[PDB]
């Protein structure tokens, strides 16, 4: 049986925050097409030679 | 058939007489009087803009 994740209970009240301290600057990679091969077909030779 | 014939390097086994290509279409052939193997090439084609 497949896993969705890890569980985690955030550590929520009513008086309660998380404050960041530092940071890290990530660089992550998105791949998208654009265009296809530009094909022709003559019909009438395809069907008929 | 219709096409440009040539020399060609296909090792050819002595009791196959023609090679054929993905389209079923015969691609090259043993000549019957002297018995080396020729390559068949389409006659040019294309569009005109
Ligand atoms: C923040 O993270 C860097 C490593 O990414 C570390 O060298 C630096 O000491 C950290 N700064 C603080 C305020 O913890
Ligand atoms: C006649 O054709 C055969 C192949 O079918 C060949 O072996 C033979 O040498 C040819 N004879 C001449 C005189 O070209």
């Amino acid at each position: 049986t497949m896993s969705l994740g890890a569980e985690n209970s955030v550590a929520y009240s009513n008086n309660s925050i998380a404050i960041p301290t530092n940071f890290t600057i990530s660089v992550t990679t998105e791949i998208l097409p654009v265009s296809m091969t530009k094909t022709s077909v003559d019909c009438t030779m395809y069907i008929c030679g | 058939g219709t096409g440009v014939l040539t020399e060609s390097n296909k090792k050819f086994l002595p009791f196959q007489q023609f090679g054929r290509d993905i389209a079923d279409t015969t691609d090259a052939v043993r000549d019957p009087q002297t018995l080396e193997i020729l390559d068949i090439t389409p006659c040019s084609f294309g569009g005109v803009s």
